[PDB]
């Protein structure tokens, strides 16, 4: 679709029904949403929904009116509106502003006493708004808000086995959007008992009656289950008031009760809005299970007394056994129990949702200030702007995207990690869950995931499980439910129509596999196909069996699983792997698509938002470093600024360059600007190297790696990163820091790269401890300059200043800032991380020399040395095929089809009979090259420039020793292979101490890198150390060199005077114990034996 | 000069065994990786796909006579709880002499 | 007694930690045994054997076994009778003069197995002979007993 | 052209698929219960795993460097052999049970889009179980040396 | 070194002979220049300088004077922070 | 996963050790259907109970 | 039994010992390696991020499993499932209560 | 209690306490001369 991009040849035999959706929807639609913008409103408005209304409407419709006790005075709002943005994104990024827009909002208020109306625009603050990428500036910087999983509002419906008697018992519990729990369960005695909002338990028929129900409605009612008349019969309470007051008592303890209250408790507490809801969803599940108010529709959110009776009668039914359950005048409905992990369950707060329930607080708050202080204002004269208080609405917002888990740093590693990100599914955070929660339970994978959550993707760190990634090809409902695709299928044959299904409506039907071998009119060639049956089990089934198929094989993945080539040959675990050290590979200078790859790269670069797109056709006008200029067809004329060496929040280089030039005709949605990690358009998260698969004199043992030295030599894996310092100067309670070109007791050397602020100069080269801005405080001056950390070292790129006299908002006690960007080339050297998109990974042990490394005949040295020992044992033998098929995309092939097309290429599009060299090549991860047509690709490859064929038919070439000069006894398997190079660099792992600061807390060295800490000596250490009988090392571990100070300065003396070290002894630790034992008169002696 | 015959503890935690701390003798070397002995791998339960390694200084003269003669790791050949080998060829060392 | 030091291959040295040696040798591969189940809920998994990791945390704590194996008092010669889920065992001392009785042995459990070298003597069976801390039904003996 | 996929490897599953067929067929008529019948076809299905890694073991050739690895003792197991050019096998439920399908296909071959769902369950629960099982072995090591 | 550590039950002797001086004053520590006060729970002359190398009185604070008793206070200035260690007794009547 | 399914076999037989066999059924087709604690089947025969 | 009811003692000596079970559980978790410290190439779960002190302790307890026909005989407020009752006309009015 | 609903301390509680000696901490210490960094495989060094 994308009218420039680069030609991919594709191994994929499959027709795609359906194209990939916006993969980064999920956070524009929903702010769109929030926000009601016109596209949401039309795309809403076409899809059935009736009077669509936006999230900030729904607030504002939720709090109006407000109103006194006499209902005299009312306040409505309406119309919320929303001004131009007041900065731009690149100023926002600059200034450390925030992107907002104002927001203005109309209201009236109504005084009852005259009936004049007073309509005025009220503004309500600064509203954060969403760039076109999914993401928020906050302060300068990017923040992405991750959709959050939560188990929907309804009735669940559990039996969970007694840890007492071993019995098994029934439960249900009412999950509300807002507002009081309820929930009802059977004991371990055949009991039905009712908590209402958490507190003590009680018979049902205490709530029963409660709610007006009498002995006699009780029995007919009930009665089909003998434990329900047991618990009536056993219930010491007669009567609604006696029930309400019992309620109340058991609600409100102490407190004198009364008849003006026993109705009223209860009705605020579950059945009037303003205090209990089930916020659409919670209906619409209370309706679908229980079979309760079908056919029309959702018309009120709050609970109602059918609803309490339907509960009970179903948990009553469900420990009963039965199956089947019809409410009076009900639907009939199965009687089962709820998985609460099935995603029929689990709904998405998206970003938009998340800032409502946000806006929904500061507007609580907002209302508890107008209803006080419209009693302290003279009704004749209030105004809608007196009685509004808009600081704690902007405090809500301000809170939410500062001090808040879900709205986090955006992953700026690399274009494929921020859209990752985006696309994130976290399960914890407010209201997600806590560490006393499911563990091991929530973290697995289960069947309804298919084509919702990817199964692979997941954080290696503590997040495995609760934090996934969203499918490709998925969806949110506007309830939240994660829609999916399918193809109709009817009578045998596939029809063309799709539908979005849900989980539990997936789980009515019989979905069939997307590699199902069908006719040209998509009738099943097969009697038998491979199916999905509701409770997520495979089957194999007649052809006219099945309603629904799937669009695609990708359907399962995500975009970085989906990036995997040969996905299906890899387990699982190295698959995740894989996925997650793509995540984590570090921009090089220079970008290099792959040569092998699926057709995602081009697709992900482009959504991902890091590649500069054309914004209508147009014909190029100036090129330049810095920015393109088009003159579209239109009459207008667009200019694209171009970032250049700016830094990422992880502090690698975003440089972008542009790939056209001066007279060229592109056309609307072409990419004229690569990112950091793309060519062309497309992903180039690493380079394509020449590897060949053998142990090479143990330098690869353990799954280290050789690397050539042309690695090094031509900048193959050399990458830009790029720092920042900042220091600020502020008032005191002696005077005020001050910056300037003086600094009292240094060299006149060490600030010759100052300039006349004091500043250094930009072009200047830092290493460690160089001054970088020179600041002088009181205690006659003191210096506190700014300086280089340890080990670190670059050249000053940039410098930003902000002053309190040029009306800068830095914060308060502040009076200036400054920040310093050092940017260094880090070549690859040992012990650097490079991995494969197979799980394959590990760190160079050794760097040879270009003649050390083993040569193919023509003198070709490969550039990487991959162990064998590492391949078999793991199950990531897709590194292989990709070895063998990268040979054959650098190298062209033409099959002979003399004598008819050969029997393994009769599936070969035609577009793949040949290819010249260095081509690139498409094979997706479900569908693309079979083994049998990679072996015969292998045999079909070209000569080289002297025309001969080095790798045969296998895969192997004779390959000459480097050092020695003999050939190796056995061909060697070589290919190309896309590696890349992660952000596990040696150069920031290095670290050590002899003396440096301790903790003042405990005296004890600090603990981390950033700190200048020590290593940990843990209890384990201790017992290892004593196993060795090594008293005395042990002894020196544990109190010269963590704890005694005396002794630590006593051996820090000896040693730089060169005498041995004293004798430990009598710690302070103990003199402390010994004097306590002589407080308490216990004559604590030592003996001398 | 001054680091020659130095003993020096290698550690990785967890430490399960008490072959998990022992004593080698340093050598400069450029670059930033601490080069391991392949054969001590499996005492360390240590790959190097990305593992790390702690040092420490032993300062004392005991203590140096200690790392020198107790946990120096020529002398920790076998397994203290079976006796049997375990600095001994692995992986492509017994691929190679097989 | 402790004898040739397994790290050194000679005679163990005076003040050796070996109880340190022995329990790090001992817990280290703890890993490689089978453990109880990780999941929260269900019925217990030690009905079924479950003897790896839980069957030495039983041993070194000195505790009941589940299923307990009543041992022979005295040694003598064995007559059995069978009900519709207990046996009666009954030992008979040839050297003593009192019958020693285990009368509520549950059928659920089953009797031991002597596999003898060419008899194929099979299971216990009345008429066999038992000595002294024989075990009588096939599980795990007490501790305390013996 | 060294991950050698046995011939014998299509005959053997073909012949056990249509034991399965009778066991579902004896389902069909009440002759079996929903957990025995799962019961039979994961026996089933293991012999047939156990016959294609025989048949696997005989056809590869002494010299073949895959083979040449494990049969040395420097690493892996002829399991895992088996999984990649062989067949990968039964896979277990998120709650531990084993699935009655296979994974018929190899690694060499590719796993299909259900199979590969399937097999990731497993993957993901065992790296829970590593994680917990070092709690139970360092509280027993604590134990010990305490 | 040493290789045995016991403890007994100290009589009114040894606990006499443990201390430096009777704390007679029950106060810590006066308001004005927070001084602590003469015979107090923070005396000088008892448990030692109040931090480092300074007397009550003040006329001693030499950094020298290792072996010199102030002739009015008594207070034997000395290194190492002896009112962390040093200790005193109370007498009841 | 294989060894808790190994011993859940090995308890259930040893479980069934006792009283095998509860009794016979004669079917008007003149068939016999033996009932116990558990399902033996011949594999040789196509799986008859 | 009814009538007179349970004198709702407070079992101190059992809470104390589930409390010292506890201690020593939450103590063998801090006993592990923490995050911070991990040699590991790439982070990974560890058991404080999967199991609580709580958890831990109450593994390692005996946790009794008797059969029910023994757990229900022996507790006199177990509700059964079915009652059969042969010649039940010699029962009295109270054990029907019963 | 005097001052707010906190008991006074005592000696004996200097002894029961978690502060003070007898109690330990199980945690480990951090020291002084030590370092870390990644490890790779040496071939060429002997095994001291
Ligand atoms: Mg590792
Ligand atoms: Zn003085």
């Amino acid at each position: 679709s994308v009218p420039g991009a680069p030609n991919r040849v594709s191994f994929a035999k499959l027709r795609e029904p359906l194209e990939v959706p916006g993969l980064l929807d999920v956070q524009t639609d929903s702010f769109e949403w929030l926000v009601g913008s016109d596209r949401w409103r039309q795309a809403a408005i076409d899809r059935g929904e009736e009077n669509p209304v936006g999230g900030l409407e729904e607030v504002l419709a939720e709090l109006s009116p407000i109103e006194d006790f006499s209902g005299s005075m009312s306040l409505s709002f309406s119309d919320p509106r929303f001004d131009e943005v007041k900065a731009s994104v690149d100023e926002c990024k600059d200034k450390d502003m925030t992107y907002a827009a104002p927001l203005f909002v109309t209201a009236e208020f109504i005084n009852n006493n005259t009936g004049e109306i007073k309509s005025q625009t009220v503004f309500m603050g600064d509203f954060p708004m969403m760039t076109e990428k999914g993401t928020f500036i906050i302060n300068g910087t990017e923040r992405v808000v991750v959709s959050q999983l939560v188990r929907s509002p309804g009735v669940y419906f559990d039996e969970t086995i007694d840890k007492s008697t071993e019995k098994t018992l029934h439960s249900v519990k009412v999950i509300p959007g807002r507002g009081a729990w309820l929930e009802f369960d059977v004991d371990k005695r055949d009991t039905v008992g009712v908590r209402i909002d958490r507190k003590r338990r009680q018979p049902v028929t205490v709530l029963l009656k409660a709610l007006g129900w009498t002995n006699e409605q009780i029995v007919e009612r009930f009665g089909f289950s003998e434990i329900m008349m047991g618990t009536l019969e056993k219930d010491t309470t007669s009567g609604t008031d006696e029930a309400l007051l019992d309620i109340y008592r058991k609600l409100r303890p102490g407190e004198p009760p009364t008849k003006e209250s026993a109705q009223t408790l209860l009705e605020n507490l579950f059945f009037k809005e303003k205090r209990y809801d089930l916020a659409r969803v919670g209906r619409y599940k209370v309706n679908k299970k229980l079979g309760l108010n079908a056919g029309k529709p959702i018309t009120s959110s709050t609970l109602t007394e059918e609803d309490v009776v339907a509960t009970i009668e179903y948990l009553v039914r469900l420990h009963e056994g039965q199956t089947s359950m019809t409410v009076p005048g009900g639907v009939e409905v199965p009687v089962e129990v709820d998985d609460i992990d099935h995603f029929g369950n689990r709904r998405l707060r998206t970003v938009g949702e998340l800032i409502q329930n946000q806006i929904r607080v500061g507007l609580s708050r907002m209302e508890r200030v107008v209803r006080e202080r419209m009693t302290t204002q003279d009704v004749e004269a209030i105004t809608p702007q007196t009685l509004i208080n808009i600081r704690p609405v902007v405090a809500a917002i301000k809170e939410f995207f500062g001090t808040s888990q879900l709205s986090q740093f955006m992953d700026q590693n690399n274009p494929l990690s921020g859209l990752t990100h985006k696309r994130r599914l976290s399960a914890l955070g407010p209201g997600g869950l806590s560490r006393e929660r499911a563990g091991l339970e929530v973290r697995d994978v289960h069947p309804s995931h298919y084509g919702r959550m990817c199964p692979i993707e997941t954080p290696e760190g503590p997040n495995i499980g609760l934090i996934g990634s969203l499918s490709v090809y998925a969806r949110v409902n506007p309830f939240g439910f994660i829609e999916t695709p399918y193809r109709k299928v009817e009578n045998g044959v596939v029809t063309d129509q799709i539908d979005y299904l849900t989980a539990d409506e997936e789980d009515r039907h019989v979905v069939a596999q997307a590699n199902s071998p069908t006719d040209e009119n998509g009738r099943f060639t097969e009697d038998r196909v491979m199916v999905r049956k509701k409770g997520g089990e495979v089957e194999f089934v007649s052809a006219d069996q099945v309603d629904y198929m799937d669009v695609s094989p990708r359907q399962m993945v995500s975009v970085a699983t989906a990036m995997i080539p040969f996905l299906e040959h890899d387990d699982a675990n190295r698959a995740l792997m894989g996925a997650n050290m793509q995540r984590q590979a570090v921009p090089l200078v220079r970008s290099e698509a792959p040569l092998v790859g699926t057709g995602m790269e081009l697709r992900a670069a482009i959504d991902a938002g890091d590649v500069v797109v054309a914004d209508k056709t147009g014909v190029i006008e100036e090129v330049s470093a810095d920015y393109i200029t088009v003159m579209a067809d239109d009459g207008t004329r667009q200019s694209y600024r171009l970032r250049k060496f700016a830094r990422s929040n992880h502090g690698t280089c975003a440089n972008q360059r542009p790939i056209v030039d001066a007279g060229q005709r592109v056309e609307a949605g072409q990419v004229i600007a690569d990112g950091p990690c793309t060519q062309n358009g497309e992903m180039a998260l690493g380079k394509n190297l020449l590897v060949a698969i053998m142990p090479w004199e143990g330098h690869n043992y353990e799954d280290a790696i050789i690397l050539s030295n042309r690695l090094v030599e031509e900048d193959v894996l050399t990458s830009i990163h790029i720092e920042e310092h900042e220091i600020d100067a502020r008032d005191t309670k002696l005077g005020a820091e001050e910056i300037t070109r003086d600094i009292p007791n240094v060299s006149d050397e060490v600030l010759a790269d100052l300039d006349e602020r004091g500043i250094v100069r930009i072009g200047a080269e830092v290493r460690d401890g160089d001054i970088l801005v020179g600041k002088v405080t009181p205690k006659e001056v003191r210096d506190t300059s700014l300086k280089v950390p340890h080990g670190e070292s670059g050249k000053v790129i940039g410098i930003r200043v902000f002053s309190r006299e040029d009306d800068d908002e830095l914060p308060a006690g502040v009076n200036e800032l400054v920040r310093v960007y050092v940017a260094q080339k880090r070549k690859i050297s040992d012990g650097d991380k490079l991995a494969g998109r197979h799980g394959n990974k590990g760190v160079i042990g050794k760097i040879l020399p270009v003649e050390d490394m083993p040569f193919l005949p023509d003198g070709t040295p490969v550039d990487i040395i991959l162990n064998t020992h590492g391949v078999p044992r793991r199950m990531n033998i897709g590194q292989i095929l990709e070895t063998h098929l990268g040979w054959v995309a650098k190298a062209g092939w033409n099959i002979d089809v003399a004598a008819g097309v050969p029997d393994w290429a009769s599936k070969l599009p035609e577009e793949l009979y040949s290819a010249p060299a260095d081509s690139t090549v498409a094979t997706p991860v479900f569908d693309g090259a079979q083994e049998g047509e990679l072996a015969g690709l292998l045999g079909s490859t070209l000569p080289n420039r002297d025309g001969e064929v080095m790798v045969d038919a296998d895969g192997k070439s004779t390959l000459f020793d480097g050092r020695s000069g003999e050939p190796f006894p056995y061909p060697v398997t070589v290919g190309y292979m896309y590696i890349l190079k992660l952000h596990h660099l040696v150069d920031d792992k290095i670290h050590a101490r002899s003396t440096g600061p301790y903790s003042m807390i405990t005296q004890q060295p600090l603990g981390g890198k950033a700190q200048f800490g020590g290593q940990r000596f843990g209890e384990m250490e201790c017992w290892a150390m004593q196993a060795y009988g090594a008293a005395y090392t042990l002894q020196e571990l544990l109190t010269i060199k963590s704890d005694d100070t005396v002794g630590r300065v006593k051996v820090y003396e000896a040693i730089v005077k060169g005498e041995n070290i004293p004798e430990p002894g009598i710690p302070e630790s103990f003199k402390v114990l010994l004097k306590e034992l002589q407080s308490l008169c216990l004559n604590v002696e030592v003996l001398s034996s | 000069e001054v680091i020659a015959e130095h003993p020096v503890l290698l550690n990785r935690a967890p430490t399960l065994h008490r072959l998990g701390i022992q004593a080698f003798e340093p050598q400069l070397v450029e670059g930033k990786a601490i080069q391991l002995h392949p054969l001590v791998c499996e005492a360390f339960n240590a790959d190097f796909d990305g593992d790390q390694m702690a040092v420490h200084l032993p300062l004392s003269a005991e203590a140096q006579a200690e790392a020198r003669i107790l946990m120096l790791s020529s002398n920790n050949i076998l397994s203290p709880a079976s006796g049997k080998p375990l600095a001994m060829p692995r992986l492509d060392m017994v691929t190679g002499l097989y | 007694c402790y004898g040739r030091s397994m790290a050194t291959g000679k005679l163990v040295d005076i003040g050796e930690a070996v109880g340190i040696v022995a329990a790090q040798s001992i817990g280290e591969p703890g890993t490689q045994l089978t453990m109880r189940t990780f999941h929260q809920g269900g019925v217990t998994g030690g009905a079924d054997i479950v003897g790896g990791l839980p069957r030495v945390q039983e041993l070194f704590e000195a505790r009941v076994p589940r299923n307990k194996a009543p041992i022979a008092d005295v040694a003598g010669r064995v007559r059995l009778e069978e009900s519709d889920k207990f046996f009666k065992i009954t030992i008979v001392p040839d050297d003593g003069g009192e019958e020693v009785v285990y009368d509520k042995l549950s059928k659920r459990q089953r009797l031991r197995v002597i596999t003898h070298e060419d008899g194929t003597e099979g299971v216990l069976s009345d008429g066999d002979h038992v000595e002294v801390g024989d075990q009588l039904m096939e599980g795990a003996a007490d501790p305390h007993e013996v | 052209a060294d991950v050698l996929v046995p011939p014998q490897k299509q005959e053997i599953l073909e012949r056990h698929e249509a034991e399965a067929d009778a066991i579902e067929r004896k389902y069909q008529r009440g002759a079996l219960n929903h957990t025995e019948r799962n019961e039979s076809l994961v026996k089933i299905w293991q012999d047939a795993t156990e016959e294609v890694g025989k048949a696997l073991e005989e056809f590869y050739p002494a010299d073949n460097p895959i083979i040449t690895i494990v049969k040395s003792g420097a690493t892996g197991n002829l399991t895992q052999t088996r999984t990649l050019a062989g067949m990968k096998g039964l896979v277990t439920n998120p709650k531990g049970e084993f699935i009655p399908r296979p994974i018929k296909s190899s690694f060499r071959e590719g796993l299909t889009v259900l199979e590969y769902f399937i097999n990731t369950h497993g993957a993901r629960k065992g790296l829970a179980d590593t994680a917990l099982r070092t709690a139970d072995s360092g509280y027993l090591t604590r134990r010990l040396v305490d | 070194f040493f290789d045995e550590l016991r403890i007994g039950l100290a009589t009114a002797d040894d606990i006499r002979n443990w201390s430096y001086g009777e704390v007679k004053k029950p106060e810590t520590i006066n308001y004005r220049t927070l001084k602590p006060e003469k015979d107090g729970l923070f005396c000088e002359k008892i448990f030692g300088p109040t931090r480092d190398w300074e007397c009550y009185c003040g006329k001693y604070k030499r950094v020298r004077f290792k072996g010199i008793i102030c002739e009015r206070c008594g207070v034997e200035v000395t290194r190492a922070k002896v009112r962390r260690e040093r200790m005193g007794h109370i007498e009841l009547a | 996963a294989e060894v808790r399914a190994l011993a859940k076999d090995i308890a259930r037989l040893n479980v069934a050790d006792n009283g095998l066999c509860f009794g016979r059924l004669d079917t008007l087709d003149d068939a016999r259907l033996y009932i116990g604690r558990l399902g033996i089947f011949d594999r040789d025969n196509d799986f008859e109970p | 039994v009814d009538l007179l009811g349970r004198n709702k003692a407070a079992d101190e000596a059992a809470e104390r010992e589930r409390r010292e079970e506890e201690a020593y559980a939450a103590g063998v978790l801090d006993l592990m390696v923490d995050r911070e410290d991990l040699m590991d190439d790439e982070d990974h779960l560890l058991a404080q991020d999967l199991i609580d002190a709580e958890e831990l302790a109450d593994r390692f307890k005996e946790q009794d499993n008797r059969e029910l026909s023994e757990r229900a005989a022996a507790d006199r407020e177990w509700t059964y499932g079915h009652v059969v009752v042969d010649e039940a006309q010699e029962l009295s009015e109270m054990d029907w209560r019963l | 209690t005097g001052p707010g609903n906190r008991p006074l301390k005592s000696l004996s509680d200097l002894l029961k306490g978690k502060q003070g000696r007898f109690r330990q901490n199980l945690l480990g210490k951090r020291v002084d001369y030590s370092g870390r960094s990644v490890i790779v495989v040496g071939p060429q060094l002997k095994l001291h």
